[PDB]
Formats: structure tokens, C-alpha cells, sequence
RNA sequence: UUCUGACCUAUCAGCUUUUGAUGUUAGGGUAUUGGCCUAACAUGGCUAUGACGGGUAACGGGGAAUUAGAGUUCGAUUCCGGAGAGGGAGCCUGAGAAAUAGCUACCACAUCUAAGGAAGGCAGCAGGCGCGUAAAUUACCCAAUUCUAAAGAAGAGAGGUAGUGACAAGAAAUAACAAUGCAAGGUUUGUAUUGGAAUGGUGGGAAUUUAAAACCUUCCCAGAGUAACAAUUGGAGGGCAAGUCUGGUGCCAGCAGCCGCGGUAAUUCCAGCUCCAAUAGCGUAUAUUAAAAUUGUUGCAGUUAAAACGCUCGUAGUUGA
């Protein structure tokens, strides 16, 4: 058959670690700042 | 009326005209014929277990041109062959050669999906622990 | 006591004397109040044991 | 047999899901009043549409129709009762003539920043759910609370919180500032 | 027992009558009318306004879903009526049962036996098996709700209360705040460091709630700074809200309802980063409605795109100054 390639590019791939990061904002306070971060001045 | 009767004693002709007329359509066919019931294995569920008979690589059609990594599988219940795409590169791999599988539809209610011929269902978990899942994070439980 | 508290919300009754709570009260709400013991409950285990009797085979 | 108690859903999110110019002034919506959710919107408009599907009803009824001057004058008097209608707004253009701004300034948290009460909506949000606030001497921690005509007057911080004076919330930490004040002086 | 009301089917057009089919007469039976049953006499009766068959993933209704209006799909399933209690049949008891935690026989099952004989029926409630893609505890109680009796006080898996429950539905966290530092705006508004107040979840004791117990609420103890007391899912070329972002792979691996991307300087793959949408919910599949004036009464289309019977008469049919 051709079955031979299968699962290559995953495998291929480097993979690195996301690193660590802070717990983000949600919620109504996160569409609060998203909502101040937009809408003012674009630049 | 045109094409049409209008009259006052006419609701029998209406009736029989709409009656005849409404079995053209495609989609009224399969739903009101028994065939949906014969010919589908699945029959009225979106699930069904199966067991892995073969492991194919089907050829995706010309503009599209790859190697599809699928799984040739017999539902238990109906005693019926299918062939079942498997999410994943890794994932065919993962499946076993007489893996039990759960097999359901692939969005199109029985018509074929994509650049994938012969193809109308999705295997969605195997050794009943999900294969997205081992796709995802390699997170369920493997062959327990 | 209610959503907050500072107000209670219930309800009340007040017999006569005793003779009258004797008389035409029932049993919980005097086990409630303080009284001991619901005499003679043992559930079904006495119905079994009278579908075996029939004619005097046992007393029980 | 199955409990005979009713229940309703509360929203629905129209088609085209996104639709630009309805998502912004959503976003908006949210910003301004202190929502946590486009649910909250939709609980909104659904209070709209049915006031507007009661609308329609009354006012493609006729004139002199027991139907229509019953439910006209009852939504009406509700309607007054909620606060939604001013002083002279007692007739069916006035009750298609409502928005949902004037809906979410009904809400306690937004009478609760108007009031001067805290300093945001956002911030009478948090106050009203960490049990601070009272309506009429009732205790309430709901944002979304819709405050009646009648009840606009009665609102004020809570007695028995540590705003109101009872006793501070951290007995512990006050505790522990005034023995160690103690222990090394 | 009267009248009126049904899904699909003509690749089902003649059906029904030995043998009660249809009428009449006479009887008999029944609780009573009744071909309900028998004898005698007629030779009818029913059928395109589709009988007679055949199909149904067919219990019927109140109703459910989607509905601008029509409609279309759906109604085991909380109330009502029917049917049924393994299959048929037959009885007994009684006012009421052709009962099935009544009985008898046969067939289909099937148990204990000392193998002579004996007894049996979960589509009651638990729980188990098989089936499957698929479904909870052999819990506690008669306190309420009602029922049954020699009826108050006893019984009731009827009924209630818990347990299991991300079926569905409502409500609602995941901080707020002041300083500095930063940003823009004329001395305002907006937003990486610090630092005091507020708060539930979580652990405990009561008051309380209760058939009793648990939950709720109330009070009192305990009790967050990375408030680690840790928010996820799916996307970011177009459809369509978000990247001419970083590496790796190189028509391969693969993704992607659909159009498409990949065959060597990949914005579509595999990771990573950022952004975006909804949110304690969000994907996916199958079923079903809108969408669909793509079944069209409202309201379609038939010169060339699908479609005027080759042509004419004509009974039913519909229409008729």
C-alpha cells in the first residue's frame, strides 16, 4: 500500500514549551479593558 | 387561477395535485420511503461501535492530491462495512489493527464530504477513549 | 430567619391547656417539642413475617 | 408523574451571530453598563420585544375594545410601577418609544453608581454582590435587581455590613493589628 | 348508540354472499337493543366524493416545536379515553374482572426436587442480565397528599423525602479600591509597581429547618495577594468577528460543512506567540423547523434554463352570460 507516511509532520516538527505566564482577566472586566483598549485612539 | 383551479368545489384537485407532486423532491424521498431505515447501517443514530477491519490510505481527488489515512470498519450491531476517516495524522497509528471502534457521521448526513471519495463517517473514539482527546493533549486514558 | 436576617418569619399555634394538646395534637411535633421514641416500627420485616402465618402455625 | 412547575428561557442570540455593527454597540452596552455578558443584553431585548409585541397587539387594536383598554391601561400602570415611563408617557407610541439604555438604567447596579453610592457600575456591581447594599431595609445581592419607581428613594448601604457600622468584616486582621499595636508598645 | 372528523399507497379496481354478506319474517340467546345466534324466505349490499386490499419507525385526544401571515414538522411520555399484562383460550368470585402480585388448560418459557413429586410469571418499586450509542438507590418515611377497613391513632414502593443527576431552566464569582509609575488631554481623564478595606467558596459549631435526616437561611468561630482559593472551547484568506505574526514540514504530512490551502521564501498544515467570539458553558453528530414564494390557497415555474399529453372527442371532475 502507501500507508508509510503516516503521523509525519507532528513527529517532524520541533515542539517547545509554551512558558509560564500569569492568569488572565475575564469576564466583565476583561470587556471593560477590551473596550477601553479599542475604541479611544487608534495611533 | 392560472395553472391553477380556483374553484369553490376545487380543494379535492389541490389536494391530490400536492399530494403527487411533493414526492419529486430529493430530501422527501429519503425522508417518507423505508429505504433511509434499510440502507443506511447507522439507521436513525449518529453512533454506532464497530470493529476495524482494514486500515486504508485513499487518495485525495486530483485538485487536492494526498494520501488520506482511513479505517475500513464493520458495525457490530448491522453486521455492515464502512469506511471511516480518522481525525489526526498520529491517530491512525494509535488505532489498532482489530481496534473497537465508535464511528458516527460526518456532517453531511450520508452525502460525501470534501476531496475524500467513498467517504461518509468519522471515527470518533476507539477502544471507547476518545480519539480527539489522544489528538488533542494525549489526555484519555491509552489502551487500558 | 430570612435573606439579611433582623426578621423571622414563621408560624404559631397555642392550645388551650395541656388537655387539649393530649387531646388533639399529633405525634412529630410533640417528638419535635422533646417526646421519646416511635413504639413499635421495625418496617417490613413484620410483614414477612405474617405472610409465613396462616392458621396458627406460630402466635407470630 | 413529572413536576408541574414551570420553567422559561431567558435570551436568544439573533441570526448573522456576527453582525459588526450589532457586536460593537453591544460591546458598548456592556462597557458602559457594567454587564458580564451579551446574555445580559438578550434577557434585555427579550423585555423589549415582549413590550413590543404587547405594543403591536394594543395599538392594532381599536379604540373602545374591552381586550385593549384593560391590558393597555394594566402595561401601562406596570410600566409607570418599573419607572420605565415619564410623567406624560401614558399612551402606545411612548411604550414603542423605550430602549434598552433606559432598561439597564432600571438595574441597581446603575442606581447604585447614580446615587453616588460607589464610584463606577463595575464598582456597584462588586458592592451589591459583597452583600453591602439594601433596598427599603431588604438586603439584596443581585446586580441585575430592576428597581421600581417608588424604591429609587429607599436605597442605601446595608446596617448590618461594616460599612454600617455593626462590626468590621475581618475580626482577625483588626484583631491582630490592635494586639500587635499592643503587644509592642 | 347518532352525527361529523385520519397518515401513506392504483407497480392494489372491482369487492362482499358455501361459511350471515344485505334485507325481511319467525324464533333463541343476552343485562338490554342488535345476524349477537338459528331456521325459513328474498338477492341484495358496498365501490373514484378511491371501495376492497397493502404500508406505517401508527395507541387516539387535550397538546409540543417552529411560526409575519398562511403553514410545516412532532404528540411512548405529568390530564382524559382506549388497548395490554409471555402467547391464545376458558372459567370462578363478586355489584363491578373474561382480572392475570385471581385461578385452569394448551403452546412459548422456566424454578426446587431426595428425581417419587411440587410449586411459577418485574411492561409494580429497587436491582441484575441481555440488548445496545443510550439511561439513577436492592436509600428513609407515611409528617404532608390521598386511598383501603370493623375507617382517629392501622396499613399503602399510591404518595412524599432524600441519594445519583452539566436532560432541560433561572440566578451568579473568577475581584473592587486608593496611591505612585505610565498614557493621552493643559492642570484634567484613561491605564508596571506597591497596600489598607470589603467578600463568598472551603472547614467547624449552634439558632433553625425536618417524619427524622440533608439542603436553604441567620448568627458566631475559623478564613485569600501571584486573591496558586489557577476558565475553558473554537477560530483569526473568503463566506465571517481576528495576524501580508515566528519557526518546522514541502500535492508529503495533513487541514478545511463550502470555496480552498500544501508540489520549497506556507498568513489555511504542525507547534509557539499574539488577537477574536461566546462563556460555566462551548464543540460534534444524527433527527427536526426556519431559511424555502426550492411544493407555491395566500404564493412558483413550463419560447430558449427542468416542464404543454402527436393530435381530437368524451364520462367522472372543476368552471358556467
Amino acid at each position: 500500500g502507501s500507508l508509510a507516511r503516516a503521523g509525519k509532520v507532528k513527529n517532524q516538527t520541533p515542539k517547545v514549551p509554551k512558558l509560564d505566564k500569569k492568569k488572565r482577566l475575564t469576564g466583565r472586566a476583561k470587556k471593560r479593558q477590551l473596550y477601553n483598549r479599542r475604541f479611544s485612539d487608534n495611533g | 387561477g392560472s395553472g391553477k383551479p380556483s374553484g369553490l368545489r376545487a380543494a379535492r384537485k389541490l389536494r391530490i395535485r400536492r399530494r403527487t407532486q411533493r414526492w419529486a423532491d430529493k430530501s422527501y424521498k429519503k425522508s417518507h420511503l423505508g429505504t433511509r431505515w434499510k440502507s443506511n447501517p447507522f439507521r436513525g443514530s449518529s453512533h454506532a461501535k464497530g470493529i476495524v477491519v482494514e486500515k486504508v490510505a485513499i487518495e485525495a481527488k486530483q485538485p487536492n492530491s494526498a494520501y488520506r489515512k482511513c479505517v475500513r470498519v464493520q458495525l457490530i450491531k448491522n453486521g455492515k462495512k464502512i469506511t471511516a476517516f480518522v481525525p489526526g495524522d498520529g491517530c491512525l497509528n494509535f488505532i489498532d489493527e482489530n481496534d473497537e471502534v465508535l464511528v458516527s457521521g460526518f456532517g453531511r448526513s450520508g452525502h460525501s464530504v470534501g476531496d475524500l471519495p467513498g467517504v461518509k463517517f468519522k471515527v470518533v473514539k476507539v477502544a471507547r477513549v476518545s480519539l480527539l482527546a489522544l489528538f488533542k493533549e494525549k489526555k484519555e486514558k491509552p489502551r487500558s | 430567619t430570612l435573606f439579611g436576617g433582623g426578621r423571622t418569619k414563621g408560624f404559631g399555634l397555642i392550645y388551650k391547656n395541656v388537655d387539649a394538646v393530649k387531646k388533639f395534637e399529633k405525634k412529630y411535633r410533640l417528638v419535635r417539642e422533646g417526646l421519646i421514641d416511635k413504639e413499635t416500627k421495625a418496617g417490613r420485616r413484620a410483614s414477612k413475617e405474617l405472610k409465613n402465618r396462616r392458621k396458627k402455625v406460630r402466635g407470630t | 408523574p413529572k413536576s408541574y412547575r414551570n420553567y422559561s428561557k431567558t435570551a436568544r442570540n439573533p441570526k448573522r451571530p456576527f453582525e459588526k455593527e450589532r457586536l460593537d454597540q453591544e460591546l458598548k452596552l456592556i462597557g458602559e453598563y457594567g454587564l458580564k455578558n451579551k446574555r445580559e443584553i438578550w434577557r434585555v431585548q427579550y423585555l423589549l420585544a415582549k413590550i413590543r409585541s404587547a405594543a403591536r397587539y394594543l395599538l392594532t387594536l381599536d379604540e373602545k375594545s374591552s381586550k385593549r383598554i384593560f391590558q393597555g391601561e394594566a402595561l401601562l400602570r406596570r410600566m409607570v410601577r418599573q419607572g420605565l415611563l415619564g410623567e406624560n408617557e401614558e399612551k402606545l407610541d411612548y411604550v414603542l418609544g423605550l430602549t434598552l439604555p433606559k432598561l439597564l438604567e432600571r438595574r441597581l447596579q446603575t442606581k447604585v453608581f447614580k446615587l453616588g453610592l460607589a464610584k463606577s457600575v463595575h464598582h456597584a456591581r462588586v458592592l451589591i454582590r459583597q452583600r453591602h447594599i439594601r433596598v427599603g431595609k431588604q438586603m439584596v445581592d443581585i446586580p441585575s435587581f430592576l428597581v421600581r419607581v417608588d424604591s429609587e428613594k429607599h436605597i442605601d448601604f446595608a446596617t448590618t455590613s461594616p460599612f454600617g457600622g455593626a462590626r468590621p468584616g475581618r475580626v482577625k486582621r483588626k484583631s491582630l493589628k490592635k494586639q500587635k499595636e499592643k503587644t509592642e508598645a
